[PDB]
């Protein structure tokens, strides 16, 4: 469609009132939306799926981890997604835990050694 | 193919059922696009439809033709059309079957054979057992009082449909006999 | 053309009608198996000698079989050498390699042989004994019911997902019941006098339930009885009425054997007798 | 059209996919929202500003309870 | 858009010559479970048959029309004596229709025979009649609301054997008066 | 080509398996579209199959011969296992 109409479905599904009962949390969308719309990392998959993994044994489960080596060999053998890597990270970012060091971690590439 | 059967089997003949004298109905066998496997089905079939023909043509032929009243009673007498009368109400569930049939193929037309061969299977038998019996009237010219044994001596079968529909037909054949024999005495 | 395209659609017509068969396949060994195979046998320089392979569609063969095992004949498939139903070696589908398929196909015939003896034994009745009728009257219900399932089958497939290994798994115990058929009907075959040739069948299935005393043993119970029933009624009329009547003397004594009414057969006859003398009186 | 809808049937395919990835993060997304967001993500878009989104809209409900 | 069309039965048939994700393309049923449109056009081909057996002059009534229940209709109106556009005072339809037409015939000819109010036992037997033509009257149009065709045929065979032997009673040269009423006794 | 390999497994010898009364389900047979080390896998899953068949003939001749109501009970959970 076009990102202002599609972002006030969100609204109504995430939270269950209408879009004329609640714009505050509709403004602050539209305030981080409008503002920045562009990543400031390079984009992979490959990465975002080594870090799948690392969030899957994290969680200590490994069954699960293998189970997502199948999976995401299968959004290749499809092919209909415009950007994988944005809807990985995107799951990844809004991970859960059931149920040291994060200054190691794998990162992205920092494009501070990169010009477009 | 559907209906046709049906209109064919009640005994309207058609031409894809040429109705014959010695292969009864026989279906056209011709078609340069027929399957062997309906074949023996249809020809399975068309036995039923020529019993019931010959069995409903004899009894509107010996039934009702006069106003009761020759010398014979192979063609003639109250005890012979009591027999048609009672072989009449035999054959009313062969009827009902038929007009299930319509029914299921109106409401879907893309039925199978061997659902219609299944239905069917209860007078496959029962048509050729009870074919002899009116055999042995018309043909020897059976008169009187031994038409009731030639009933009774098949009336000792194994087949229990068989044996309670002939039942029928001799009932139905002692209420005439009976009739009489209420004044006479 | 108008009507021949309509046919050729809708349904089949290319095995009893002459237009080889037919099939939009993708490609790629997986289901291509035939052509793979006929570059492997190219390859080893027979020189061809093409055979007999018609490259059919799957599901028409395994309804060709239900409607055999159901008990009607005469269909495309199947050659028939002496009235025995054997393997076709005509036809192939893609896979099974015509020598799998041979196998499968030859061991539905040989099941189709014990069908296909019981439905002539069944048209040489109507096209007396005293028990052939009530014998077949029961093996006629048996048909009446196993027909049922498989046309159930025939009806799923008319609306798939069912292979070969599905439908033979599920009729795994009605083809080994089959099988006793084949046994209870050969002593109703291997013979002078009509009432030792009944009692030589009705002790087979009097002692093959003792044989199991699970699921067969009330088919052969129910088969059992409906072949005792018209004993069970001479007796019963040799006991009440005074005399005993069948036409040419369907019984063992006189005025090969069974053992069932046998321990209290001497209570019968000193019943059936005396009760004369009540009636002479 | 044909092709044209194994092509959606593909699409649902990898929503399934999708579909077990997300209990086995345990995110609160279900499949219509999530393909909302794949037509975001097909006109381009930040996942840290839908995270942003999101992490601000499901934490507006735990405000009305 | 998506989700909207997401929503519709998939493939359940599966291929065992393309196995890998069969689209489907439905393994074609047979020539028996098949109709209504293949049904006209089976009855199209056989007659097709029969006319490059004749040459073109054998001509069969009924090649298509009507329907079965305004065919009905029709059916019922004649019963009462108001004849159809083919009776007057697939091609196996036309055979139906003749052994259901003859009845409403027969009936024509016995009103035809009571029309008329010498002979005064006469008189009161003619009026007599009519109290039966009143009851064969009402039991058409109670018993149907609208039925299939074939119960038609089948319903009132039961109810034109009867009305059948009056007609052979009747004469539709012949008594009257005391010469009947003797007769008749 | 596997629709014809899961039912060579269910007991069918065929061509490319050759039965046998010392070891069944013999293949040397080299197919260029096979590696020729894939033989070696499938060897292996031969000596599945073989018993398989090899039991179920077991099963057809017995119910000097063996008979009895035990042989009526070990060839009945021969089935369901």
């Amino acid at each position: 469609k076009s990102p202002n109409v599609l972002l006030q479905n969100l609204c109504c599904r995430i939270l269950g009132r209408s879009e004329a009962d609640v714009a505050q949390q509709f403004q602050y969308a539209v305030r981080v939306i409008g503002s920045n719309f562009a990543p400031t990392v390079e984009r992979d998959e490959f990465l975002v799926a080594e870090k799948i993994k690392k969030e899957l044994i994290r969680q200590r489960r490994e069954a699960d981890a293998a189970l997502f080596s199948e999976l995401h060999r299968k959004l290749h053998s499809q092919g209909v997604l415009k950007n994988k890597w944005s809807i990985l990270y995107l799951l990844l970012s809004l991970s859960e835990d059931p149920r040291s060091y994060a200054t190691l971690f794998a990162q992205a590439l920092p494009r501070d050694a990169h010009s477009t | 193919m559907i209906h046709e059967l049906l209109l064919a089997l009640s005994g309207y003949p058609g031409s894809i059922f040429t109705w014959n004298k010695r292969s009864g109905l026989q279906v056209s066998q011709d078609f340069p696009f027929l399957h062997p496997s309906e074949t023996s089905v249809l020809n399975r079939l068309c036995r039923l439809g020529t019993d019931y023909i010959r069995f409903t043509e004899f009894i509107e032929q010996y039934t009702g033709h006069v106003q009761q009243q020759q010398g014979q009673g192979g063609l003639h007498g109250i005890y012979l059309r009591a027999f048609c009368t009672g072989l009449d109400s035999v054959l009313q569930p062969y009827r009902q079957a038929l007009l299930d049939l319509e029914q299921e193929f109106l409401g879907d037309p893309h039925l199978s054979i061997s659902h219609v061969n299944y239905f069917l299977d209860q007078f496959q038998l029962l048509f050729p057992s009870v074919m002899v019996v009116v055999e042995q009237i018309k043909s020897q010219k059976i008169h009187g009082c031994q038409i009731l044994e030639t009933v009774y001596k098949h009336s000792c079968g194994g087949l229990p449909p068989v044996r309670s529909a002939l039942e029928k037909i001799l009932a139905v054949c002692h209420g005439v006999m009976y009739k009489q024999l209420s004044a006479w005495m | 053309p108008d009507d021949r395209s309509w046919l050729e659609h809708h349904v089949v017509h290319q095995y009893w009608t002459a237009r080889p068969s037919q099939f939009p396949h993708s490609l790629h060994l997986h289901s291509n198996l035939a052509a793979v195979w006929d570059q492997h046998l190219y390859s080893s320089d027979p020189l061809y000698v093409p055979d007999d392979r018609v490259l059919v569609t799957e599901t028409q063969v395994i309804r060709e079989t239900l409607w055999l095992l159901s008990g009607v004949k005469k269909l495309f498939i199947f050659q028939l050498i002496d009235g025995k139903v054997t393997v076709r070696n005509n036809i192939i589908v893609t896979h099974l390699t015509h020598s799998c398929l041979r196998s499968v196909l030859e061991q539905i015939a040989a099941y189709g042989q014990v069908v296909f003896r019981l439905q002539e034994f069944i048209d040489e009745v109507m096209g007396p004994f005293r028990t052939y009728q009530a014998f077949m009257w029961a093996l006629y219900k048996y048909f009446i019911s196993f027909k049922e399932e498989l046309a159930e089958i025939e009806k799923c497939i008319i609306n798939t997902t069912i292979t070969l290994a599905i439908v033979v798994d599920k009729l795994a115990p009605r083809l080994s019941q089959l099988k006793v058929l084949h046994k209870v009907f050969s002593t109703g075959v291997a013979e002078t006098r009509n009432v030792v040739r009944a009692s030589h069948l009705l002790n087979t299935l009097y002692k093959a339930i003792l044989e199991y005393d699970e699921q067969t043993v009330s088919l052969l119970f129910s088969l059992w009885v409906e072949t005792v029933r018209p004993y069970l009624q001479t007796v019963d009329e040799w006991i009440v009425h005074g005399h005993l009547w069948d036409g040419a003397r369907e019984f063992i004594i006189q005025r090969t054997m069974v053992s069932f009414l046998k321990p209290v057969l001497k209570q019968i006859i000193m019943a059936g007798k005396s009760m004369q003398l009540l009636k002479n009186l | 059209a044909a092709a044209a809808a194994a092509n959606l049937n593909a699409v649902r395919e990898t929503m399934d996919v999708l579909l077990e990835i997300s209990r086995i993060l345990n995110t609160g997304l279900d499949m219509e929202t999530l393909s909302i967001c794949v037509r975001l993500c097909e006109q381009g878009i930040n996942p840290e500003a839908l995270s942003s989104v999101i992490k601000e809209l499901r934490k507006a409900t735990e405000a009305l309870k | 858009l998506w989700e909207a069309a997401l929503t519709y039965e998939a493939s359940k048939r599966r291929c065992w010559e393309r196995v890998g994700c069969p689209p489907g393309h439905r393994e074609e049923p047979y020539l028996t479970e098949a109709g209504r449109d293949a049904f006209d056009k089976f009855c199209r081909l056989h007659q097709g048959e029969l006319q490059l057996l004749a040459g073109g002059v054998l001509q069969a009534p009924q090649p298509v029309l009507v329907k079965e229940c305004e065919l009905v209709k029709d059916v019922l109106n004649v019963l009462i004596g108001v004849v159809s556009a083919t009776f007057s005072l697939p091609e196996s339809i036309s055979s139906l229709l003749s052994e259901v037409a003859e009845y409403g015939t027969c009936y024509t000819r016995l009103s035809h025979f009571s029309l008329q109010p010498k002979g005064l036992v006469f008189q009161a037997f003619t009026s007599g009649l009519r109290r039966y033509l009143q009851y064969y009257r009402a039991c058409v149009l109670s018993t149907p609301p609208t039925l299939s065709l074939l119960t038609i045929g089948f319903l009132f065979k039961k109810l034109g054997r009867q009305l059948r032997y009056l007609a052979e009673l009747c004469g539709v040269a012949f008594p009257t008066g005391v010469k009947l009423l003797s007769y008749l006794y």
